[PDB]
């Protein structure tokens, strides 16, 4: 399997009482940061508060993205988690404010359940009937239709509306075709021809399908997780309609448009109504904005306003610079590149740099997860190299060492392999020196 | 672009199998309502 | 309304008496007595509906109740009174000009209450008998729960009946003005007749009362909505999509004339509202220059403006301004100032916040939180409250205490301590020049 | 793929041995021993596929084969594996956001192979009876190398063959599942065995292609027109989860590839900010970056940077540095270039060209070779002599001589302030 | 009778078989070395071997860069594609500059193909529908008669063309186009007064087949494969009125078009005609355009692009600190061969003025021509060139054919130069 930068991170590694073990879940060190992340994860799982914001502040290569992905893993696949980077907000189709609003709503999941009844099987009979009296109806005066379906557990004779007969005619269903009728909406689908009649003709283009399993009429309760933005898109760009105008619109590209506040208000009303009935439940997720330094002043101000909404995920921010002028502004030097008013709404989680032992343990774990064996002396050399230039350099240099060792048909990486890798690939400081 | 039609059909067939099974009809539950303005009347709706 | 615990979920409105006198604590607001009096005066001005085009500026430091005061006004106003809340950065669009965005925002804040009179006949058709040669003639009977009548049908009525394909037992509605026939639904007695039902079928009860009824309905539609509807042939979709474009000015003038005609005939009423602009300093000089004239229209709403910047440089200009706004706009604006809270007010605010979040604070923890707020920030303590609650919950303890607050203070930093650490560790963070020492040893 | 002669056509590979030790001159590549070694290590890493999101920078003087190295890597990687080489000036578009373009670029270099087994009959043709309703009765016969047998058609097969209007005595291919009918010329060719064969066809697509295919009603046109638009992020998430499920099922395999940005010095700081995160995630390809400028101000920033890239990216990248060629390497590279261009240079001509390239530029002499060949063609001479090279030098100028000519007569050219001396007199 | 422009007198390079240039041939005077270099470049282009070659015509204003470009275009002939440009054209608003540049690149590469045209032309005798159903139409021609079965699209075209029985119709099989050429002559006396236009019955047989040769470019194929371009069906109308603006053609579509062209060449039905792309005011190009032009020059299928520039040590547009020999960054400069173009002395100016007068059909007295030449030497050659037409107009107003000194002096007193206007402003 592919080995990403944060593959070794398997979890936050916390105890039941909240204490974090020294080495668990792929983490090494960062005790206080891990405890703060555990408190935040508890807050997210509580699912009560809206618009809370925290900021993961620290230098480059400290673990901000590592903590974000660890939080995502710990939350589970039932909690929304929208990763992002600051640069993606600058759209060319709609204002950056609209894109921030869209992404911000994506992290409010809704779990809605619906029970559906479907009639499926193989058609055995189809005997349309007219009204008992010619004066009963208009024109064709077609009454109910009788259809016979066959399943693995038996057969059933159904009495259908003339609208369902019209659907049957539209779908071009003949005797022996496997069909599928939804009593919820009256929609008829033509699955295909039964495998029983597969060899009826020795050359024919027909999608033969097996006989449906189970009963002919099976009732199932369907549960799906849908975002609020999904409902907004469905209202904005519905897929319904079979007119020529509908088809022409379908061929058009799905350009983003500034969905009005009225549509969100109506969506909120209907979702509140359905949650009130108990059918559906709201799940506020988490929105992750990496490289918050790159946001414009307008985006920061809209973030200020978004946090005052009634429905709002917990935005987690990452910044790797201090005392830096805010983009889009000439004079405002700010603590982390974040405007002072937004900083006043944030909670800073300080992350601290590592020592040699932590680097050594991280290199051990990274080599282990890489399916590479490293000698103790070569590992000490790699640790010294990382503490000399950067940890990330060594963490990436593990792979070329492994490749070089394989080219020599050696099971483990030797110090000479590390030296040769050093010769082949330089670092930023060495490149700057050699360019001088 | 004709040479890519088989690939397009293959991908659509692969995705339809998962797409059709585990989806909830948002239109059935009145979650979509922008078509309702075309064929329904306000007083008719309130009376019904 | 669909809501989660938010920052301003505890403000039910302005805590004013009958004489617009603020109470020491009421409807979730503490202090800001002068500001609350001014807000009540603004509310009475809005409710009166006679004064047109007034700009109000709310100024003061951050976390001093500007957005809180606006939220209180919004809650006090209630429904039937438009309240458009927009940001300074919302007006910048790639589709609409800044002036067009402001124009659409302004019209959204004015609502039009229009009355429609409808005459209908609704009932379950009992029997239909049609004879056709020459033109056709027929008789029809419609019954309700307490009435039954036989009617004679004209040729066009019969044509409509045939084109609707109406059968017995169906509840239908006919507008005697136009003759349009709508099938409401089917009776319950016919439900058994089928195993699967089409999408079109509906089961409804038989209407009560007299067969012929008169009903009038009042509709609340904003001016922007009317303009969008009357611009294109499918504007009502753009009312949700937002791809409405820059409506023609002649259309807007015609719509103003039409609204005036309706008001003169007495079938339409105007319900003016409040426009709230958050962070007005994010607007440009062109927007302000437009607003100067635009505030002066007969249909201009009452605009409230909230700012936190002091003497700063106006966007789109090369000079500094008292609040970032041109003097011409300030000339037509009255400024409401806010003052930072004292210790007792911060204590009351923290108690209110604890009550709203259903967190059982202790007296000693409340004192510690008030001290931290006066030392560092009120919003910092408000954010620390929930963290302390979670820390206490993890300790299998149902009440918060001093140790939980201390742990929250240690785990989560504030602005001052973050500045202290960043200044102490300038070498490990990237600077303006981009230099950073990633190495540690 | 028929095309004319370019300046890199000779590069047929990276020239590595079994021990990854590059030979002095193989597959078009001369010298650059350490650069080729590093390129081969990267190539093996890509072929292994167990490492994702690695960025490699190629460094050192301009015109030192950084693009030639990247091309050698692409060719040595072979086909059946994506290798996207895009200029940094192609990222900035008026219809696609820079972040969206970078995302598409990353996904385009990740390939997915999905196998589709289709039942198709391939046969030489024999007479066909179609009859009216007695819905329709019809028979066809197919001949192959060892069978001649009748199939009885159904309604849709009869309709398809009527639409195609297939003749007799020719060759026809019919798919049992899809139902597509492919015509072929008359029997040069002949059926080679059984009438109905079971052969699988493998389809190579990228994640971007799948995203576009599911993007719209008829989105597969956007793969050619380029008017895709900003795809919704939920669509990409769906593609990712379905691809993960397919890989778990074993019905599709992933072929990670190489992304090459030739002119990284044009992306702004926002692009670098996105790139920093794009490398970390899974399904991220390996990015090859080439830059020639030592220390410059990064586009979108007001400060210099050690390579034109922010230090955050430099921490995430490994840098491959290229030495400038020596006189012998220049001589042999010119020999290879002349051999590729079908030019017969003399020994003294080759030495003069070598010294000229060493003095000014290798590219200048490379372009002068064709000029010299054409000059000799005017003299009806086969071998290129010294006087041809001297005339080529005199008629066509290099950068330095042109600079000297402009410097000594700056009055007759337009200066930075917009002044010029048009008048030949005074 | 005829109109005159800046380069109406430029008929060619006037180079002999050996390649040396006479002092005065093809309307050119002097600049022998540049003409010889341009002839060598013409030979290089005519070889149809190299791709992406670029040269720079460096010199002062009014020195003969555009004249050389147009002379190259004339000498090569109308068969090859020569595309002149200013850099300002690249700055489009619908698509990015890269798309425009790449489109211009492939527009400068020509393709010549052989195609067989199937033509039917008849007067109509029956109209029966096969029941949107196929139609059965009878046709006659002077040699005989025929009945045809046409596809439903052709049926829609005929219905929408208001064809009657007894109308004469033209059907091109390749495109499926139906054109009503008029009413048959046999019905001329059918009425006395109608809006009919009567045409005679077509000669020969109903079905005709001819082989034409048509010239296309790679861009034309790209546009054809990208968007619908013709047709008489409402489906075609809707297809072409949708997505009207230009789109960023993808690299995949270009690769497929290249593969198709290679197949056509291999089958022998097509031949390739590489051409030239000329860009003027190259200094207008931003750093991004130069950066991508670096990539296009390495492309394996590119024309012989020539560059003209007339600025020295000027900063590169877009950049703020890059001082370059001609506004061209050093990366592109190494890809170029610089051809120096030199100013003109007094005698050549006089000869040029004489030839311009001869071309524009003017008669100039020797003393008047000497005065005009010396005043052009004093101020500028182009000033003398544009003064010729006012002088000729002045001479006609005096009922005099030949130009005299008085007309030249009057023209100088009436119309002023740039230097004189600048002095007046001061
Ligand atoms: N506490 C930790 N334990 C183990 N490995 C870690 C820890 N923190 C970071 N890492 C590893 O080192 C890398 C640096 O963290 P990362 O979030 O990428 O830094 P940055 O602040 O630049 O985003 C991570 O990708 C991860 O692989
Ligand atoms: N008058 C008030 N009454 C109660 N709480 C207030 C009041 N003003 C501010 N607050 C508190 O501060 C926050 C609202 O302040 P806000 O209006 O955003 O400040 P500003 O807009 O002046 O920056 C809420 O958390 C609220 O508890
Ligand atoms: N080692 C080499 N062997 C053969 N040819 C080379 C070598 N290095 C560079 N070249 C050729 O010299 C020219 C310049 O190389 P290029 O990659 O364009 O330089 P850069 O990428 O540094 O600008 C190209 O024609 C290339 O094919
Ligand atoms: N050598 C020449 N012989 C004849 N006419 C010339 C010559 N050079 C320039 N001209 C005329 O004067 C004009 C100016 O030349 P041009 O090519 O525009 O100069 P540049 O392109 O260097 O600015 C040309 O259009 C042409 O009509
Ligand atoms: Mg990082
Ligand atoms: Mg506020
Ligand atoms: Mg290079
Ligand atoms: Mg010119």
């Amino acid at each position: 399997t592919r080995t990403a930068a944060h593959t070794h991170i398997k979890g936050l590694g916390l105890d039941e009482s909240g204490v974090a073990k020294r080495v668990e879940g792929g983490f090494v060190g960062q005790i206080e940061a891990r405890e703060a992340c555990g408190v935040i994860v508890d807050l997210i799982k509580a699912k009560k508060m809206s618009g809370r914001a925290i900021l993961l502040a620290g230098g480059p290569s400290t673990g901000k993205t590592a903590l974000a992905l660890a939080i995502s893993q710990e939350l589970g696949p039932k909690v929304p988690f929208c990763p992002l980077v600051g640069s993606e907000l600058y759209s060319v189709e709609v204002k950056k404010t609209e894109t921030l609003m869209e992404n911000f709503r994506r992290a409010i999941g809704l779990r809605i359940k619906e029970t559906k009844e479907v009639y499926e099987g193989e058609v055995t009979e189809l005997t349309p009937e007219d009204a008992e009296n010619p004066l009963g109806g208009y024109g064709k005066t077609i009454s109910h239709v009788i259809v016979g379906l066959k399943s693995a557990k038996g057969t059933k004779t159904l009495r259908l509306d003339p609208t369902i007969y019209e659907s049957i005619q539209r779908e071009k269903v003949s005797i022996g075709d496997v069909i599928y009728i939804e009593a919820n909406t009256g929609a008829v689908k033509r699955v295909g021809r039964s495998d029983a009649y597969a060899t009826e003709f020795d050359l024919e283009t027909e999608e033969y399908v097996p006989l449906p399993k189970g009963e002919v009429h099976k009732k199932k309760e369907i549960v799906q997780d849908v975002t609020l933005h999904d409902l907004d898109v469905a209202n904005a760009r519905p897929q319904g309609g079979q007119d020529v105008i509908s088809m022409m619109g379908q061929l058009l590209k799905p350009k983003k448009t500034e969905i009005t506040e009225k549509l969100r208000q109506e969506v909120n009303k209907v979702v509140a109504k359905y949650i009130d009935q108990g059918v559906a439940e709201l799940i506020p997720g988490v929105l992750f904005i990496d490289e918050v330094n790159m946001l414009d002043i307008e985006i920061f101000t809209y973030l200020n306003k978004a946090l005052e909404s009634n429905i709002a995920p917990v935005v987690v921010l990452a910044s790797n610079r201090g005392m830096t002028t805010v983009r889009g502004t000439e004079d405002v030097i700010s603590p982390h590149g974040v405007p002072p008013d937004l900083i006043d709404r944030l909670l800073i989680v300080r992350t601290l740099p590592y020592d040699k032992d932590e680097i050594r343990t991280i290199i051990e774990r990274r080599a282990t997860v890489e399916r590479l064996q490293v000698e103790s002396s070569a590992l000490d050399l790699l640790a010294t190299m990382g503490t000399e230039t950067s940890l990330r350099y060594a963490l990436q240099l593990l792979a070329p060492c492994g490749i070089l060792a394989q080219t020599s048909n050696r099971k483990e990486i030797v110090v000479n392999d590390v030296n040769e890798a050093k010769l082949l690939f330089l670092d930023a400081k060495r490149s700057t020196k050699i360019l001088e | 672009a004709s040479d890519y039609k088989d690939v397009e059909r293959t991908l659509l067939k692969l995705f339809k199998k998962n797409n059709q099974v585990n989806r909830v009809d948002l239109d059935f539950l009145n979650l979509v309502f922008t078509l309702n303005d075309k064929d329904l009347t306000s007083y008719h709706a309130e009376e019904i | 309304s669909l809501s989660l615990i938010a920052a301003h979920s505890h403000i039910t409105g302005l805590g004013l008496d009958e004489n617009l006198q603020p109470r020491p604590t009421s409807e979730g607001m503490v202090g800001q007595l002068q500001a609350r009096r001014a807000a009540g005066v603004i509310l009475k001005m809005v409710q009166n509906g006679t004064i047109a085009g007034r700009a109000v500026l709310v100024a003061g430091p951050p976390s001093t109740g500007k957005t809180a005061l606006a939220m209180g006004v919004s809650q006090s106003l209630g429904k039937d009174v438009p309240f458009t809340a927009i940001a300074g950065s919302e007006i910048f669009s790639l589709e609409l000009s800044k002036t067009e965005a402001l124009t659409q925002a302004f019209r959204k804040s004015i609502g039009i209450k229009i009355k429609e009179e409808t005459e209908l006949i609704e009932g379950e058709v009992v029997e239909i008998q049609i004879d056709r040669s020459g033109h056709k003639q027929g008789k029809l009977t419609i019954k309700t729960t307490d009435m039954e009548t036989i009617y004679e049908l004209g040729n066009k009525m019969i044509d409509g009946l045939t084109k609707e394909k109406v059968l017995a037992g169906d509840v239908i509605s006919i507008d005697k003005a136009s003759g349009k026939i709508t099938k409401l639904g089917r009776s319950f007695a016919r439900s058994r007749d089928y195993d699967a039902m089409g999408a079109d079928t509906r089961f409804v009860q038989c209407p009560e009362g007299e067969l012929q009824k008169r009903k009038t309905v009042v509709h609340t539609v904003s001016l922007h909505e009317i303009d969008v509807i009357n611009s294109r042939t499918q504007g009502f979709l753009a009312l949700f999509t937002g791809d409405t474009g820059e409506i023609r000015s002649e259309v807007r003038d015609q719509i103003n004339t039409k609204v005036a005609e309706w008001k003169e005939e007495g079938k339409a009423e105007i319900v003016p509202g409040v426009l709230f602009i958050d962070e007005v300093h994010m607007l440009d000089i062109e927007c302000f220059s437009f607003i100067n004239r635009a505030l002066e229209d007969e249909f201009a709403p009452i605009v409230m403006m909230a700012t936190n910047r002091g003497v700063s440089k106006t966007r789109g200009t090369n000079y500094k301004s008292p609040h970032g706004l041109p003097l011409d706009l300030l000339d037509r604006s009255i400024i409401i100032t806010t003052k930072s809270y004292n210790e007792q007010e911060i204590k009351t605010i923290l108690s209110i916040r604890a009550q709203e979040e259903e967190v059982e604070l202790s007296s000693d923890a409340l004192d510690l939180l008030t001290k931290t707020g006066v030392e560092t920030s009120l919003r910092y303590s408000s954010n620390l409250i929930s963290v302390a609650q979670q820390i206490a919950m993890k300790r299998k303890n149902n009440t918060v205490e001093v140790e939980d607050v201390k742990r929250a203070y240690l785990l989560f930093l504030d602005s001052a301590r973050s500045v202290k650490y960043v200044q102490e560790n300038e070498s490990q963070y990237i600077d303006d020049q981009g230099n950073v020492q990633i190495s540690i040893a």
